[PDB]
């Protein structure tokens, strides 16, 4: 899954 | 509500202990019973918000997953029928899901957003409101799915006008809201190429400006830059 | 209870579910849910409900010593006072540890334990008792905690009588008691030296038994003896 | 934190 903040 | 007999102060003081016992369920009821005392919130306790809810929101989101893979491999050709649980538990863990969103959304409309002034406070909350329409338009399958899937759109889109305006191209808000905006783009909107255009455009702007920073604005800025690589790694 | 109009059997199969998803709250729930049938559980099922409990109570404990040293540091010589909320939310961690203690003993109480006739049932229910009167021992501090040390010791000294008449010395549910019971002599009963010996004594028996076994029990075997070990070498 | 099980 790809980055999130 | 059950936390307003506590202090504002104690509030706050026991979510920063509850982060401490990663108790994160706990942490995110004590900043919920913060925002209910009706005042506006500090940097810090914004921080603390969003961790809070990131987390337990986490959680719910990576054991759904976990769930919705079962389930869709139980009604592949040669499946054997196990019956209604596993649907029954992926509802039970996305309807819990659901009310931990529309808590956020709710704090959010009443009235957090309505009274956030200032562009660090409102682009941080109008991306809060994107994230927590982006949850839930990942387990959205009815009639309000693409009303859903408008509404972070629409709650990004105005953070995004207000960051560009009002904070520079390395502000840590600003550079977090991209990254989720651009994974929203990616994931949800089915529009691979805006994500990919977002992510590059956010760090290619980002790094232009490096040169203004302190070394520790630099290490915060950066470290997102560095997130935007990352998926673009993914994506490309 | 709410689970009481699921079936038994849907129970255990959401309880497999559950602990996929990393969901301990859910799957002991749903244990309990399984164990108020009022029949009697299978080996397998014995271990999910214990593998449930393990879990919840290991967070809540872990968190509840990363608040005790909080307070504790609170209470030093030149600390700041900061008023009752670190002792207010370790004690709010701590009932909520004692509760799932309490229910935990009630399952096994009620009716568990007396209904099991085989060794391997009786011993595990009987160790089971002995850990979570352990959990209550670890948080005590008022005028029964010397019951509640010896209520311990009891159920894990009657687990101990049974597993050294009816089970080889490599048995994994004999090893385990040992190991734990072990570690009640070390943390709970200020008796280093009896856990030394009975940690040395199980492996040095367990060692001399392995040549009876196949691969996969030496393999389960094996593995508990070196925890046995670690804890050795912990305490020499 | 000693091993149990
Ligand atoms: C009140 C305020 O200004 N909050 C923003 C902080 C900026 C620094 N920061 C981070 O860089 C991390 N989290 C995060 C960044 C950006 C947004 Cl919009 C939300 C959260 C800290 C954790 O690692 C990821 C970046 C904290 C928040
Ligand atoms: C029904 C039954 O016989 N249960 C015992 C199993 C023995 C094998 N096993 C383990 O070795 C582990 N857990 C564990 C051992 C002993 C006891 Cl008394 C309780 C639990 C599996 C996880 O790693 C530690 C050993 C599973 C239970
Ligand atoms: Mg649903
Ligand atoms: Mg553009
Ligand atoms: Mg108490
Ligand atoms: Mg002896």
């Amino acid at each position: 899954f790809p980055a999130t903040v | 509500g059950a936390m307003g007999s506590m202090e504002r102060a104690s509030l706050i003081q026991k979510a920063k202990l509850a982060e401490q016992a990663e108790r994160y369920e706990d942490m995110a009821a004590f900043m919920k019973g913060a925002v209910e005392k009706g005042e506006e919130l500090s940097c810090e306790e914004r921080n603390l918000l969003s961790v809070a809810y990131k987390n337990v929101v986490g959680g719910q989101r990576a054991a759904w997953r976990v769930l919705s893979s079962i389930e869709q491999k139980s009604n592949e050709e040669g499946s054997e029928e196990k019956g209604p649980e596993v649907r029954e538990y992926r509802e039970k863990v996305e309807t819990e899901l659901q009310g931990v969103c529309d808590t956020v959304l709710g704090l959010l409309d009443s009235h957090l957003i309505k009274e956030a002034g200032d562009a660090e406070s409102r682009v941080f909350y109008l991306k809060m409101k994107g994230d927590y329409y982006r949850y839930l338009a990942e387990v959205a399958t009815g009639d309000d799915k693409k009303r859903i899937i408008d509404s972070a759109r629409s709650a990004y889109q105005e953070a995004m006008d207000i960051s560009k305006k009002e904070m520079p191209p390395t502000n840590p808000i600003r550079l977090g809201l991209a990254l989720n905006f651009s994974v929203f783009h990616y994931e949800i909107a089915n529009s691979p190429e805006e994500a990919i255009s977002l992510a590059k455009t956010t760090f290619d702007e980002a790094m232009a400006d490096l040169h203004t920073l302190s070394e520790d604005s630099y290490k915060d800025s950066t470290l997102i830059m560095q997130l935007l690589r990352d998926n673009l790694t993914l994506w490309t």
